[PDB]
């Protein structure tokens, strides 16, 4: 009871499909965004356009954790007849399975089906191992999709890489922060 | 009065909600185009298609060939994240 | 009218219907294929698939 | 009683051509697909291009299976005349009507009729025979049909090798996995 096989094929269907409209978007709104780091630079006002790139390399690092679940919804889909067949959880799965619901809560803001998935493969897996991903007790989530989400402000010498090839790519005149370029 | 009844909180929110329900549209189109193809696939084979695009850009002298599956700054940017 | 000569009446103008219909498909291949010339020369190899 | 032949009969060309009518469009959306995998492989998305063409292989396995059973479908019509016969099993029919009853279960989500069929099959010889089929304890169920209906995922040599063949044919860049190419 509570676990409904159709339930989870047609919402990780879902969520394959409103990830991958997002990743679209998110591309074209960082375009967007790049221009006008361009026009605080060309302004002087650098100091402004530090704190601006730290929100496009969130939304770049978010781009790129969106293209990791939709490879692990796309490999679920792919071996769904183990998933309905076993009741034990295969290794192949596990990485897939703890990431997914590790995931959810971060991103059911943005993707709400993805909540489902995870309320799914919980059901399935029983609420304990939902508990002990969510943590990453489990210790099997994985690591590149946890930096990418992670609260974290980016390193200072990124901030300054962003804005060096931004403003090259603008032919803007920048000069980095010496203390952070030291730094590196 | 009209300031008190739609205040910038309230406009905010439904702005948002207004873009999140267009989202939802977005996928909803997409699904039911997906649908549509796979439930008229014999209709349109593949190959036949591409040999008309072929034949048609024959005709109007366009090299590029139609049959194959056929922006820096992301590049350099994505290197960027990598080598931190 | 008796009962056959209407379904012989009906199956009649089936035929024809689906005779018609063949024949508006056929224009509209004419049509299109137009269509893929102009988007061509213009460029927009996404309409010209279309 | 339960058993009416007519009921059988008139299934057993049913399914046979709803599952020609399938073999044609699962043919032609491999077409469309394997097109997909070139565009990841393109756009250097290797590591999706690999579980996008499991989807390939398990649609390309079933499509030869549903070939083997449009045939013992056949079969039992062209021999007909010893199934309405007889009360007991030939053995000339034995491959054939284990094997229908073992794959219904599996297919049934997509040819209807393949349920009236294994259901008439088990009228005719008897319930615990039927069951006997369904877990080929009577070890008469046609062995590669078993394979291609298998949830098992495909080798990781095959999965390569299915990457190399569609990169050549579309013209993209690959470089498979050397570990894989070595494991082989």
């Amino acid at each position: 009871s509570g676990f409904k096989a159709e339930r989870l094929r047609v919402n990780l269907r879902l969520v394959i499909n409103r990830l991958k409209l997002l990743e679209k978007k998110k591309t074209e709104l960082a375009q967007k965004a790049r221009k006008e780091i361009a026009d605080y630079l060309a302004a002087g006002k650098d100091e402004r356009a530090r704190i601006r790139v730290e929100h496009i390399i969130r939304e770049d690092y978010l781009v790129e954790a969106m293209e990791i679940l939709e490879l692990y919804c796309d490999l679920l889909l792919a071996r769904f007849g183990l998933i309905q067949s076993m009741k034990e959880l295969d290794s192949g799965l596990a990485e897939s399975v703890s990431t997914l619901i590790w995931a959810a809560p971060r991103l059911q803001s943005e993707v709400a089906e993805l909540k489902i998935v995870a309320d799914q493969l919980c059901a399935k897996y029983s609420k304990e191992y939902g508990k002990l991903c969510r943590t990453n007790q489990i210790g099997t989530v994985n690591d590149r999709l946890m930096h990418k989400l992670s609260v974290e402000a980016p390193p200072k010498i990124l901030v300054e890489r962003y804005l060096i090839e931004i403003a090259k790519n603008y032919n803007v005149p920048y000069e980095p922060d010496s203390v952070v370029m030291a730094e590196a | 009065a009209t300031l008190k009844t739609m205040n910038l909180e309230k406009i905010s929110a439904l702005m948002d909600k207004f873009e999140h329900q267009f989202e939802t549209l977005d996928v909803q189109t997409q699904q039911m185009e997906d649908t549509v193809s796979s439930t008229t696939t014999l209709t349109t084979p593949q190959n036949q298609v591409d040999m008309l695009l072929q034949e048609m850009a024959d005709e109007a002298g366009l090299d590029l060939n139609m049959e194959l599956p056929q922006d820096e700054l992301s590049q350099r940017l994505a290197r960027l994240r990598d080598q931190v | 009218m008796s009962n056959m000569e209407k379904h012989l009446f009906n199956l009649k103008f089936a035929a024809k219907e689906l005779s018609r219909s063949a024949k508006k498909c056929d224009k509209e291949e004419k049509a299109e294929k137009a269509k893929i010339k102009k988007a061509i020369q213009k460029g927009n190899m996404e309409v010209a698939r279309i």
